[PDB]
């Protein structure tokens, strides 16, 4: 592709961030370990008979990181923020933290509201453990609401693991970065 | 594959205009271009510059001319450039000089490493196998282990006074473990300085154990053992000293090498840094020390995978079942083989027991070709990553690389040195870095500065892989796209896996996914941090 897609990815730290760009671009979840490479994350892709290169960039969520993350965002032509149903920390974090910051560097510039991990959803131990506060998991009803809210362009679940709605999220974020 | 370069007569019709003044700038092209395809008597490296030339000079024409009508036709002569540079790379080879080289500096190499290069050793018999080691830093790894427990424990004396927890997750443990392991890490580099000013003829061992038997009241008797010990192992076991690698001493990174294995005490980035330059200088293939040999291709390919495993599983059974039937490697893990069915186990005890050589195992590297333009790099989940490198002795893109790490290291010594000659903590300090990081940083670089800002984390801090970008596989990408695009100094990577595949090597030249490979010595995960928590919150109250 001679056109080049800058989808920078966002969101809290243990969300899922990384296995999901492994996921998508290599159909393997890292569950064994993720060795120490050049990420380089770039899948061509044919649209209306023209070949686009989607650039994937990871980013560090973690607080420590408020200042540094920024310097990535220039040229973002869509973001995946991205969060843990069976996290609403993560969740609470995307109206608090994630859509202000991404307005502020790029004002202009479309988000998909990302759900990840959505296997652990119906996953006993993870719920039981979650049950030991008011936690509960998050509904696709809740964060469809946030979305709008929010200016987001769409909602998207998936699982990294069984890769459910994983081919989706991708295919809406070049849909939202064509767009107008 | 591709499609022959245009000679002098098809770039005529090719950037043909009308009422044109056939230019000074233009002829040059053609003049350069005519030159190139008489160039039969000539080495690769030599007709390379040759097309660096050509480029450089179509770059010219269109920074002059701006409107000419020639641009749109040398652009897509341009491309035709890059597809020769290809023509080049696979067409006129070399043999690669047998030489295998290994790196562990820092400490005693365990007989973990040692098992793994003998497997390299017992079926490559026409290679010299070389192991680099530094014969004045092996008290780097003790050093580091003494500072980073002791700063744990006094993490850990602000965590007694308070609950179980308030806010005192392993998150604020590993910022608090940052913040005391920078005074130990400044106060040690403070006390280095001081002493090579007294006197700069002290090896980097002789500072060590005065600043462990002053700080931490070391046995100076019990660490010359150490070092006594660490040397008979490794000239036992093919030993290189670094300090007698002249090339390197004298060379232009040299002081990058130092500042890792002496100030920041990552010897991954140390080893980084010497792998490369041994390669410039000597030629062969590199291999990290969890690198095992290429199992052979006609091999357990009579044992159908079941469909419940991943491939990744499969890759990793494969050497669990060699070791524990033929035993090559003493402890070596058999946890992925004991979780198969019997009958599929049964199946590898049969196909194994009827070999007898370590040749009907592990393949062998025999005589190996490469370019003399390239330097070859091992892919894993389709990316490169240094723990595999061949290259054909001063091959053109071994010095673009070391030139690549040496631009690196410039930007960001420029923005670092600045910060910690102030002598302030941990959080001040990265906050004057990160300042002078925002200021020298553009969309071009970003992501780049992005990843230096956390340099100081390296190997304290969980998720910080600051080395890749700075020394390790980026480089070589951004090394590949300096090739590619007669350039020097490429930042911004705008090259995809299939560019960097022209690059690879052979998946049956290296066996990936060995036990130790699983284990990063310079890098850990969140996971791997939480586990360190209650570890360590365990062996203090122990
Ligand atoms: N069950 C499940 N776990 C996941 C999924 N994606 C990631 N994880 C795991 O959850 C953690 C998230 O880590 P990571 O992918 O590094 O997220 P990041 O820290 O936000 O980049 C890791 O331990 C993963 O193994 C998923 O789709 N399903
Ligand atoms: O204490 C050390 C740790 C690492 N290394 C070198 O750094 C390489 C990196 O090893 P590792 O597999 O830990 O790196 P990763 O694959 O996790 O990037 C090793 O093979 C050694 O050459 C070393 O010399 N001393
Ligand atoms: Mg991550
Ligand atoms: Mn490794």
């Amino acid at each position: 592709g001679s056109k080049l897609i800058k989808c920078v990815v966002v969101g809290d730290g243990a969300v899922g961030k990384t296995c999901l760009l492994i996921s998508y671009t290599t159909n393997k979840f890292p569950s064994e370990y993720v060795p120490n490479v050049f990420d380089n994350y770039a899948v061509t892709v044919m649209i209306g008979g023209e070949p686009y290169t989607l650039g994937l960039f990871d980013t560090a969520g973690q607080e420590d990181y408020d200042r540094l993350r920024p310097l990535s965002y220039p040229q973002t032509d869509v973001f995946l923020v991205c969060f843990s149903v069976v996290s609403p920390s993560s969740f609470e974090n995307v109206k608090e933290k994630w859509v202000p910051e991404i307005t502020h560097h790029c004002p202009k510039t479309p988000f998909l509201l990302v759900g990840t991990q959505i296997d652990l959803r119906d996953d006993p131990s993870t719920i039981e453990k979650l049950a030991k506060n008011k936690q509960k998991p998050i509904t696709p009803e809740t964060a469809e609401k946030l979305a709008r809210d929010l200016k987001a362009v769409k909602y998207v679940e998936c699982s990294a693991l069984t890769q459910k709605g994983l081919k989706n999220v991708f295919d809406e974020a070049i849909l939202a970065a064509l767009e107008p | 594959g591709g499609m022959s370069l245009v000679n002098r007569k098809q770039l005529e019709k090719m950037a043909n205009v009308r009422f044109r003044t056939q230019e000074d700038e233009y002829v040059a092209i053609l003049d350069a271009l005519e030159e190139y395809h008489n160039m039969s008597e000539n080495t690769v490296v030599e007709k390379y510059l040759k097309l660096k030339d050509i480029n450089s000079l179509t770059d010219i024409y269109i920074d002059t001319y701006k409107k000419s009508g020639r641009n749109k036709a040398l652009k897509k002569f341009k491309e035709y450039l890059v597809t020769e540079v290809l023509e080049l790379k696979n067409n006129n080879l070399t043999p690669v000089e047998k030489n295998l080289h290994f790196v562990w500096i820092g400490g005693q190499i365990n007989d973990t490493a040692i098992n793994y290069i003998n497997q390299w050793k017992d079926v490559n018999s026409d290679y010299n196998v070389n192991v680099f080691y530094d014969s004045n830093a092996f008290l780097i790894n003790t050093l580091k282990k003494t500072v980073v427990e002791s700063a744990i424990n006094d993490t850990l004396e602000s965590f007694r006074e308070n609950l179980n927890d308030p806010r005192f997750d392993y998150n604020k443990f590993f910022r608090k473990r940052m913040e005391i392991i920078y005074d130990k890490q400044k106060n040690f580099i403070n006390y280095y300085k001081a002493q090579r000013e007294e006197n700069p003829e002290l090896i980097i061992d002789d500072i060590v154990k005065t600043y462990l038997s002053n700080e931490y009241s070391k046995e100076i008797d019990e660490l010359n053992t150490y070092i006594e010990e660490s040397l008979n192992k490794i000239t036992q076991n093919s030993g290189n000293d670094v300090r007698n690698f002249e090339e390197f001493k004298n060379g232009e990174s040299f002081n990058l090498y130092e500042q890792e294995l002496v100030e920041r005490w990552n010897l991954a980035a140390a080893s980084d840094i010497l792998r490369i330059s041994a390669l410039k200088e000597i030629g062969g293939m590199y291999l990290d020390v969890d690198m095992l040999p290429g199992i052979q291709p006609d091999l357990f390919e009579s044992i159908e995978k079941p469909s419940s495993v991943t491939v990744d599983f499969w890759e990793m059974t494969k050497l669990e079942a060699i070791m524990k039937y033929k035993e090559y490697i003493p402890e070596y893990t058999s946890e992925h083989f004991d979780m198969l069915d019997e009958e599929v186990q049964s199946s590898f005890e049969s196909v194994l027991a009827s070999k007898s050589d370590k040749s009907e195992i592990f393949s062998s590297l025999g005589d190996m070709e490469a370019s003399p333009l390239e330097v070859k790099i091992a892919f894993n989940s389709k990316g490169i990553i240094n723990q595999g490198l061949i290259s054909v002795k001063d091959s053109y893109s071994s010095n673009l690389i070391v030139k690549q790490i040496e631009n690196r290291y410039k930007i960001l010594n420029n923005s670092l040195n600045p910060a910690i000659s102030e002598d302030n903590d941990f959080n001040t300090t990265t906050n004057t870095f990160i300042d002078s990081i925002m200021a020298e940083a553009n969309a071009d670089n970003g992501r780049f500065m992005m990843e230096l800002g956390k340099y100081l984390r390296v190997g304290f801090f969980p998720d910080v892989k600051t080395t890749i970008n700075l020394s390790g596989p980026e480089a070589y990408a951004a090394a590949y796209q300096d090739l590619l695009m007669f350039k020097e100094g490429s930042m911004n990577i705008h090259l995809i896996e299939a560019d960097l595949r022209n690059f690879e090597i052979s998946k049956t030249n290296i066996s990936q996914s060995t036990e130790q490979e699983m284990a990063s010595l310079w890098s850990f995960d969140d996971a791997r941090a939480k586990a360190q928590f209650e570890e360590y919150k365990r062996n203090y109250f122990e």
